[PDB]
């Protein structure tokens, strides 16, 4: 299969060849002897940018057919009445005319529909509740197979929402076959890399230190389009580095010209402007964790151990492919940082974080759609780890009333039990701050376990935290230690940070008294 | 909510038939008449 542009998918081509084109290679005499008609359509569904248009083109060019006609679904729609039907009909005039002119001796045509899910939806059944775009669906249904006969056509459809297609359009009379394309495995990624680097290998623009086999693992959940972007960005960066360095000294151009084979280029493109849409993100931790982890006490070790145990349990279990855990604690205790640290230590391929910050002013329906989209994207991998943050802020809970958005709570409750398709495991970590309220709505029974994160409990722990931070000296250290010798301390780490920052703003001599007074003013008992 | 029909903008009268070569031919005859009339004198 590698002789042509596409490569990596063979189990998804044997079936498509067999159940759709067995009659297109047998000698015509036997076909007419039996008297069976050819297939009239096929359907393909998968993630975007996974090698669909190339396969659709190749399946046409391999059949000795004419030029394909590319059509985009969104462009078909128009505001004036009676134009969408004309646009749809315009794509069949040539086939009809050729068939009429040449009888039954005509060739084969092709049509490439893209995003067909936007011009086909379940038509309303109730009177007065019909869809606003039923004319297009009616026209397409009539044209595909109507009173008049067509026997020299073949329709290919593409989409990403295989659940919104009208049922009537998928019966064995129209588009009787389907196929799916998943994320290529390591072998497929290696094959794509070698196909696209065949040019460099032939023209001697590749180094011996660049090992495609090793680099394959560095791409865990990449896509073909992303691979083409990575290669092109690496070549552009190599050219830029070449011009910059070679112009530095009056050295022969040939020496620098061959220097573009460096593995530096590829690693730089890798960590440069290549941001996968189905892979771990690295620039959000800085926001969600600003100062790392400081081991001011035992509880951190226990929490990390429990996180690792949960990760191992989900990774090495077969009867429970779904695991949930709820983090709770007093306000300003630092839950999000620990959640992010656990997620990072998970070492999973796909780690997407959902937070309320990116929904300011969104309506409830928008939030539900965003949640559904995130979960749908997380389903498409062999592993995942989602992190629901706050929760109490998604619901809009307010002590007066109480008031909250019912639909978001219902969506969360329903989604915390749906299991992914066979063989694909998933993990959900949630962080809240008011466990009693969650227990009141009868949600705490949906989760599988709870973990407790306490606050600072004793003065010596505060002394250890101050020592780790390193902002006060030994004299003031001892002064504070003797002043707060008693074990009656209760303060949050983030609050401690803000208090220290404020205290630093005072005059150098008048600082200890300020900090002590501020600490005394703040709560010192549960 | 379907943009209703619109009245045909209007008519822009424009008529072109077979004048070019018909009047060029008409001319080529007058020129020859002029030449002959000049020659007689
Ligand atoms: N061992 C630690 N545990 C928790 N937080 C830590 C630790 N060491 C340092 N921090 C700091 O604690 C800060 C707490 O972060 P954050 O503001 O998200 O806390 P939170 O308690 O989850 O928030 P909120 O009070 O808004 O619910 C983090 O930015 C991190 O810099
Ligand atoms: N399996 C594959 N083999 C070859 N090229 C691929 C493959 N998968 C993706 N590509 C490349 O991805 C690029 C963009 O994909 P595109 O043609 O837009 O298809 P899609 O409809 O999946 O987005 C193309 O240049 C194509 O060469």
């Amino acid at each position: 299969f590698e002789k042509m542009g596409i490569g990596g998918l063979d189990k998804e081509f044997s079936d498509i060849f067999r159940r759709a084109f067995a009659s297109r290679v047998f000698p015509p005499e036997i076909v007419e002897q039996m008297g069976c008609k050819h297939v009239k359509g096929i359907l393909l569904y998968g993630p975007p940018g996974c090698g669909k248009t190339l396969l659709a083109r190749q399946i046409g060019k391999m059949l000795n057919a004419r030029e394909p006609k590319v059509v985009n679904g969104p462009e078909i729609l128009n505001k004036y009445v009676g134009e969408s039907e004309a646009n749809i009909r315009k794509l069949f005039a040539d086939a009809e005319e050729e068939q009429r002119r040449l009888g039954a001796n005509s060739g084969l045509h092709i049509i490439i529909f893209d995003e067909i899910d936007a011009i086909c939806k379940q038509r309303g059944s109730m009177a007065g509740s019909t869809g606003v775009h039923d004319t297009v669906v009616n026209q397409l249904l009539s044209k595909i197979d109507g009173v008049e006969q067509l026997n020299n056509i073949l329709v290919i459809g593409m989409t990403n929402r295989p659940d919104l297609i009208d049922e009537a359009l998928l019966r064995p009379g129209r588009l009787e076959v389907k196929m799916e394309i998943g994320l290529p495995d390591e072998k497929g990624r290696l094959q794509i890399l070698h196909i696209h680097t065949a040019r460099m290998r032939g023209h001697q623009l590749l180094s011996a230190d660049v090992d495609i086999k090793e680099l394959a693992v560095e791409t865990k959940n990449f896509s073909g389009a992303e691979l083409e972007g990575l290669v092109r960005a690496a070549q552009s960066t190599a050219m830029n580095r070449h011009i910059k360095a070679s112009t530095k000294v009056e050295v022969d151009m040939e020496k620098a010209e061959s220097l573009q084979v460096t593995r530096g280029d590829f690693l730089a493109s890798l960590e440069n402007d290549i941001k996968p849409a189905f892979g771990t993100n690295q620039e959000d931790y800085a926001s969600y964790i600003m100062n790392g982890i400081i081991k001011w006490g035992d509880p951190v070790t226990r929490v990390l151990d429990d996180g690792e145990l949960l990760v191992q349990q989900t990774k090495n279990s077969d009867r429970t492919p779904l695991v949930s855990v709820l983090l709770e604690g007093p306000p300003h205790s630092g839950k999000t940082a620990l959640a992010a640290k656990i997620a990072e230590e998970s070492n999973f391929p796909f780690i997407k974080i959902c937070s309320p910050d990116k929904m300011i002013g969104f309506s409830e329906t928008a939030k539900c759609q965003a949640m559904k989209k995130i979960f749908d994207d997380a389903y498409k991998s062999q592993l995942s780890c989602v992190v629901v943050d706050d929760i109490e802020r998604l619901l809009d809970y307010v002590p007066i009333g109480p008031r909250f958005s019912n639909l978001v709570l219902q969506a969360l409750l329903v989604l915390l039990k749906k299991a992914p398709p066979q063989g694909r495991k998933l993990l959900i970590i949630g962080t809240t701050s008011r466990k009693d309220v969650l227990q009141e709505m009868e949600m705490l029974n949906a989760f599988s376990t709870t973990i407790h994160v306490p606050n600072i409990a004793t003065g010596e722990q505060l002394l250890e935290a101050l020592e780790l931070l390193g902002n006060f000296k030994d004299k003031e250290r001892t002064t504070i230690a003797q002043q707060v010798k008693g074990k009656k301390v209760w303060i949050g780490i983030k609050k401690l940070l803000m208090l220290i920052e404020m205290s630093l703003q005072m005059d150098p001599e008048y600082r200890v008294r300020k900090f002590l007074a501020l600490l005394r003013e703040e709560g010192a008992s549960p | 909510s379907m943009a209703e029909d619109a009245d045909m903008r209007n008519e822009l009268e424009e008529m072109q038939r077979r004048a070019d070569q018909l009047a060029d031919e008409s001319l080529e005859s007058t020129r020859r008449m002029l030449q002959l009339v000049e020659e007689s004198k």
